[PDB]
């Protein structure tokens, strides 16, 4: 009897859903068929309209306090919540209704975790992260824009195997994935350590894989698994492909100035 | 009740609501009215989300814009980044080096294939395929069907199909049907035989496993997928063959090539044949509904020039067709204030004058959530949306005042027209369409022992089947094109050109204190544009008009309906409270609602 997952979508770009299905270990096919029961997820579910609505009532009843609520995106508080409408009603109402009987709540990505691109200034919809709306339930934050596929399924696999939320840091993120900064194990560190930096795009330094600090890399202040686990079954990561980290797993990264402005106080790193 | 574009709109019949519309990206509500015979006589497309990226962008650095607007959508991920860097480059008069152009083309074409294939199998297929019928299919005949539908596809044996069938059986017999829960299985709207059903559900699973490999091309050039990195002035993935420490080397390019070769195989052996087969069978059942505006008015900006910065060499050549006249393609200029314009007469925004449409350089995005007096329900609990007033978060783009359909179908109709006019750059799409028509009309019916038909492309393409067909054909063509781009890239690098970025105008001190730019992209769902105004190094205005904005649009000032609403008209429903036909047709546009509203 597989654990039900109700996957809700607020204001979002659907990139977290897409990242999830890229997972190789385990395959998304194997999680959906053999590990979880993915009963509500507007991206892939057969039913629509009233028939889709009816699913939520059914699984909350039968599996009360034994389903996981996964949330992608977030609720807006402006426009009376109607900048995200589901079933003719504000998304925040659906969020609160499904959350109340969930065993655990997963905030997928930077949107759900922290506010995301829509909460960047001046935040016209007053998009608000899940944990600032649901205050009485256990929430695990899985940030990143989107998070790595294997981090997403890795959280799921852990919760399914042990029936527990993994150990979280102060900000509510799982330590098994977010304990290191990109800068800790970045393969370009030796260059940083010797003061070997790219100064302009495609200069000689860039062609030698020199550190991207002076091009704005936010790896020194960004917690994620990108430098070790890496992306799309370990194929690359932003820095390996030549662009600095933009800090996409961190709270409010859209409003920490230009992505190409270097961090100040290089001595601290 | 009123008439518009040859459609007799009438809201006197039974109102039916579909909210949420599922198996799309983002959030949509659809309402229709049907007559005494369950024929849709009115259709209302409501975009039910908004985030305000255009507002968020104000005052920011143009060089950072791509990353913001990339997060408009993680499905068509990177097409917005492409539009943005093109718009800034256009504003600042920046020419990117040849390698950067080719890498962007390869990234664009990889997105096309991934997006198209995943859409058909994982979002669209369940409108055509009964999964429960697949359970009671004979494994043997399915192998036989597989050999006729695609002889070259080596996963054909009966055990393999039995094995797949059994996992499905055990799955459903658990009582936890997951994504198949409360499905419309057994509707008479499904016409496929068990064997075709099992064949498709099998490819659904194959595509689900394979799709994750294809995007590794994005990962190599752009670091991650979803949301690979882009760059104003070129690409960040600097090149060095030998002279392991650089983003791009020969080994990385060989990897890219191997993925491209796999794509070409999937497209020609799995995706295109399935759609041809499924299309044939639904054509045989007489389900040629859903043409909507495709029968009259189609548009694309035109894309994929085989020589950079020369639009006459576009391999998917664009323009606009009006009134079903495929002998005259009007040129489309995104800079012309009198061509692309957006209205908000029936959208939840406000202008200083809502009787006019604004060209996006003059675009305005001030939210205005207000419901009409004929609304049933309340502001926070809608039962029946009032389409006579403002009813969507989607703006209403038009071209010289005309309502247009955009997307792969529009591009393939435009390519057909261009090719008949003498345009040689569109030969491949033309040959794809004629080959497809001949398969759908004659070859596949003969192989399955069905009667032959004689539909012309004119009759066949303006249909939900045609719209689905065009998407699969476009995936194939894109795979073939990036195969060529890959060789051109490797050739250029070997000749000695390793350049990947033009940084002459990277620093804002070199910029004009005021400038405007536009970037266009043939995104998976149709015609995408970003229009930017730059002032004192900051974004003064940034406006996006996105393909689903075109297709999903509500009515304009004149009351003209958009592509979604038109495509639902004149469609019979087997059962009014099962939205099978609504979903089949809406999904044939591949609705991206986060895109539409951004
Ligand atoms: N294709 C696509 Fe997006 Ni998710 C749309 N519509 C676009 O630019
Ligand atoms: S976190 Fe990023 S990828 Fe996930 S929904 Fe939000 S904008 Fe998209
Ligand atoms: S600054 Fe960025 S590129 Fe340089 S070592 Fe740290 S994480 Fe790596
Ligand atoms: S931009 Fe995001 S994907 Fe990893 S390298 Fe930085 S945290
Ligand atoms: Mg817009």
């Amino acid at each position: 009897p597989r654990t039900p997952v109700l996957w809700l979508h607020g204001l979002e770009c659907t990139g977290c859903s897409e990242s999830f299905i890229r997972s190789a270990h385990p395959l998304a096919k194997d999680v959906v068929l053999s590990m979880i029961s993915l009963d509500y997820d507007d991206t892939l579910m057969a039913a629509a309209g009233h028939q889709a609505e009816a699913i939520l009532e059914e699984i909350m009843t039968k599996y009360k306090g034994n389903y996981i609520l996964a949330v992608e995106g977030n609720p807006p508080l402006n426009q009376d919540g109607m900048s995200c409408i589901i079933g003719g009603r504000p998304f925040i109402e659906q969020l609160k209704y499904v959350a109340k009987d969930a065993k655990a709540i997963i905030s997928w990505g930077s949107c759900a975790s922290w506010g995301g691109v829509q909460a960047a200034k001046p935040n016209p919809t007053q998009a608000t992260p899940v944990h600032k709306v649901i205050t009485d339930k256990p929430i695990i934050k899985v940030p990143g824009c989107p998070p790595i596929a294997e981090v997403m399924t890795g959280v799921i696999t852990y919760m399914l195997t042990f029936d527990r939320i993994p150990e979280l840091d102060r900000q509510g993120r799982p330590k098994m994935f977010y304990s290191q900064r990109i800068h800790d194990k970045c393969y370009r560190r030796p260059h940083f350590d010797a003061g070997q930096f790219v100064e302009e795009w495609d200069d000689e330094s860039a062609r030698k894989g020199f550190c991207l600090y002076k091009m704005g890399c936010k790896g020194p202040t960004t917690y994620n698994a990108c430098s070790t686990t890496r992306w799309n079954e370990g194929t690359s990561f932003p820095i390996q492909s030549g662009h600095g980290c933009i800090g996409c797993s961190e709270d409010g990264f859209w409003d920490k100035g230009s992505f190409y402005d270097r961090l100040t106080g290089i001595s601290q790193f | 009740a009123y008439a518009t574009q040859g459609f007799n709109l009438d809201d006197r019949g039974r109102r039916i609501v579909v909210d949420p519309v599922t198996r799309i990206e983002g959030h949509m509500r659809c309402e229709v009215n049907v007559d005494a015979n369950n024929v849709i006589r009115n259709a209302v497309s409501t975009g039910t989300m908004w985030r305000g990226l255009e507002v968020i962008l104000k005052g920011r650095d143009p060089r950072d814009a791509w990353a913001f607007v990339e997060r408009i959508c993680g499905v068509c991920t990177g097409c917005h980044a492409l539009a943005s860097v093109r718009a800034v480059e256009n504003a600042l008069d920046i020419r990117i080096p040849k390698n950067a152009h080719l890498i962007r083309e390869i990234m664009a074409k990889t997105l096309q294939v991934h997006d198209h294939a995943v859409h058909f199998y994982h979002l669209h297929a369940l409108d055509w395929v009964d999964v429960m019928s697949a359970l009671k299919a004979d494994p043997k005949r399915t192998s036989e069907l597989q050999q006729l539908v695609s002889p070259a596809h080596p996963l054909s044996s009966a055990g393999y199909f039995r094995d797949i069938q059994n996992r499905l059986k055990r799955f459903v017999e658990s009582g936890q049907l997951g994504p198949f829960m409360n499905g419309y299985w057994g509707s008479k709207a499904y016409v496929l035989p068990p064997e075709a059903n099992l064949m498709a559900v099998t490819h659904y699973l194959e595509a689900l496993d394979l799709q994750k490999e294809w995007v590794k091309i994005h990962t190599i050039f752009g670091g991650k997928n979803p949301h690979p990195n882009y760059l104003v002035g070129g690409v960040p993935c600097a090149i060095n063959l030998d002279g392991a420490s650089a983003p791009v080397n020969m080994e990385r390019l060989s990897f890219v090539k191997a993925r491209i070769d796999e794509i070409i195989e999937f497209n020609k052996n799995v995706y295109v044949p399935d759609v041809l087969a499924i299309g044939t069978l639904y054509k045989q059942a007489g389900w040629l509904y859903g043409g909507g505006l495709a029968a009259t008015n189609v548009l694309d900006y035109g894309e994929y020039p085989n020589v950079a910065y020369n639009k006459s060499t576009d391999q998917l050549p664009g323009g606009a067709i009006l009134n079903g006249n495929w002998d005259e393609v009007f040129p489309v200029d995104p800079r012309d204030s009198q061509q692309v314009q957006e209205f908000v007469s029936h959208s939840w925004y406000k202008y200083a004058d809502e009787s006019v449409g604004l060209h996006p350089w003059d675009g305005v995005t001030e939210p205005n959530y207000v419901l009409g007096a004929n609304t049933k329900g309340t502001r926070t609990r809608i039962e029946q949306i009032d389409e006579s007033a403002k009813y969507s978060w989607i703006k209403s783009p038009r071209w010289r005042g005309h309502a247009m359909e955009v997307g792969p179908l529009s591009r393939y109709i435009l390519a057909y027209a261009h090719a008949r006019s003498g345009n040689k750059y569109a030969e491949r799409p033309k040959e794809q369409l004629e080959y497809s028509a001949q398969m759908i009309n004659s070859a596949i019916p003969k192989a399955l022992g069905l009667p032959e038909t004689q539909y012309t492309l004119k009759q066949l393409l303006p249909s939900t089947i045609g719209r689905t067909l065009a998407r699969a054909l476009e995936s194939q063509y894109c795979g073939e094109m990036m195969h060529s781009d890959w060789h051109d890239l490797v050739a250029n690098i070997r000749a000695g050109d390793t350049a990947t970025a033009n940084v002459d105008k990277w620093d804002p001190a070199t910029w004009p204190l005021q400038a405007k730019g536009v970037g266009t992209v043939a995104a998976p769902r149709g015609a995408l544009g970003h229009w930017i105004r730059i002032k004192d190094g900051r974004i003064e205005n940034y406006q996006c008009v996105v393909p689903t904005t075109w297709n999903g649009s509500p009515r304009d000032y004149k009351g003209q309906i958009g592509a979604f609403e038109a495509s639902l008209m004149n469609t019979p429903m087997v059962n009014p409270e099962q939205p099978v036909e609504i979903l089949r047709t809406l999904h044939s546009f591949d609705p991206c609602l986060a895109c539409s509203t951004h």
